[PDB]
């Protein structure tokens, strides 16, 4: 497969600079452009720039320049994303793209794109999640169905992962948005809903991970 | 400052053909401009469809095609499936740099699904740390619209609950929501009957889900 695989995001302070990296394979990496795009939280994506295969030709968003630095390593299959003067206006999630270029044709496409890292500008502290059951009950059925659920509370920064039985379990499952609180901390909710008679036919165990604080937590919901 | 405006949102059933816009504040989207178009699925995977104006990419499904409308820029799905479901974003070549459009919600419809309805007490540990959060649950509803108001004693609340969608999912074509109630514990022990009252288009009348508190 095509593989580009970011890393170098989290929690950053204001004025700060950070270094974000991208390690490219399953394509002759030297060939290629490779573009920088970024997506705010619930925005649109806006391009920062792309890189020619030998460093020569560096095009960037005008309306911010002298901020953004890219630079490539075609011995390491590499992509670089320097970011400095850190703003909250910068936060989101960056991603590492391949651009497909093919000038008879009159054809530009950006056709592979990462999955992005995260980056948050703030001076808030890192703070983990309590994680709580959303109990099942045999008395509380709907639409022939039952609930159960983790409810993931108080966190900062965005993101974190949430998954069922270590991933085994995906059919009948919602992560939903996570929601900023009042308080400035966020809060998301993860459910699943199995056939009423299957629920005490399995355990269910939500796995909660959220690397900027380092926490990782397994829990078990129970009907109650 | 070249700014790319796409429509905001469009439904279409499957099967029947939907044209995306895209159009710029320079005047006609030309040639010159190699309009490009990107689709987006949910944990953020993209793949790009259509290159210089017209020219779809290895891979993509027939049924993309992209061409020019007037002054716009246009992506035409042709049948369009379920898995359709997603934002699509369209990006003009302009001087050296690139420009994004807002992108485009495809909803495919379906017919109307009431949701299931589910409320959850907090748990014994939450209560532990001094807070207390209701969850309510809707699941698996179409279309999107629904009304979600809580009370506590009868008394509607306000002002103290949040609320979170899914995307459409890409299989049933559903929506999916969550609330939450945050009140302190003490606030939380003051109180017998705690309700979620949910209207929706395939509800003939609101549905109620309720439970006492400490039983």
């Amino acid at each position: 497969e095509v593989k580009l695989l970011e890393s170098g995001g989290g929690l950053a302070q204001p004025g700060g600079s950070l270094k974000l990296s991208c390690a490219a394979s399953g394509f002759d990496f030297r060939r290629y452009w490779m573009t920088w795009v970024r997506q705010a939280p619930g925005k649109g994506l806006e391009w920062i720039g792309e890189i020619n295969p030998d460093s020569r030709t560096i095009n960037y968003m005008p309306s911010l320049k002298d901020k953004f630095i890219i630079s490539r390593d075609n011995a390491k299959n590499s992509l670089y994303l320097q970011l400095s003067r850190l703003r909250s206006e910068d936060s989101a999630l960056y991603y590492c793209v391949r651009l497909d270029f093919d000038v008879y044709n009159h054809y530009y496409v950006l056709d592979y794109w990462g999955q992005g890292t995260s980056v948050t500008v703030s001076s808030a502290s890192t703070k983990g999640p309590s994680v709580f059951p959303l109990a099942p009950s045999s008395k509380s059925t709907s639409g022939g169905t039952a609930a159960l659920g983790c409810l993931v509370k108080d966190y900062f920064p965005e993101p974190v992962t949430v998954s069922w039985n270590s991933g085994a379990l995906t059919s009948g499952v919602h992560t939903f948005p996570a929601v900023l609180q009042s308080s400035g901390l966020y809060s998301l909710s993860s459910v699943v809903t199995v056939p009423s008679s299957s629920l005490g036919t399995q355990t269910y165990i939500c796995n909660v991970n959220h690397k900027p604080s380092n926490t990782k937590v397994d829990k078990k919901v129970e009907p109650k | 400052e070249l700014v790319v405006t796409q429509e905001s949102a469009l439904t279409t059933s499957p099967g029947e053909t939907v044209t995306l816009t895209c159009r710029s504040s320079s005047g006609a989207v030309t040639t010159s401009n190699y309009a490009t178009w990107v689709q987006e699925k949910p944990d953020h995977l993209f793949t790009g469809l259509i290159g210089g104006t017209n020219k779809r990419a290895p891979g993509v499904p027939a049924r993309f095609s992209g061409s020019l409308i007037g002054d716009r820029a246009a992506l035409t799905i042709t049948g369009a499936q379920t898995e359709d479901e997603a934002i699509y974003f369209c990006a003009l070549w302009n001087s050296n740099h690139l420009v994004f459009g807002g992108g485009t919600k495809l909803e495919i419809k379906r017919t109307v699904a009431a949701p299931s309805v589910f409320i959850f007490p907090p748990s014994d540990e939450q209560l532990k740390s001094g807070t207390a959060s209701v969850v309510c649950l809707l699941n698996n509803f179409y279309p999107r619209e629904a009304k979600v108001q809580w009370k506590v004693d009868n008394a509607l609340q306000s002002g103290n609950s949040q609320e979170s969608v899914t995307e459409q999912d890409s299989k049933d074509s559903t929506y999916s929501l969550s609330s939450t109630l945050t009140l302190s514990k003490a606030d939380y022990e003051k109180h017998k009957v705690y309700a979620c009252e949910v209207t929706h288009q395939g509800l003939s009348s609101p549905v109620t889900k309720s439970f006492n508190r400490g039983e």
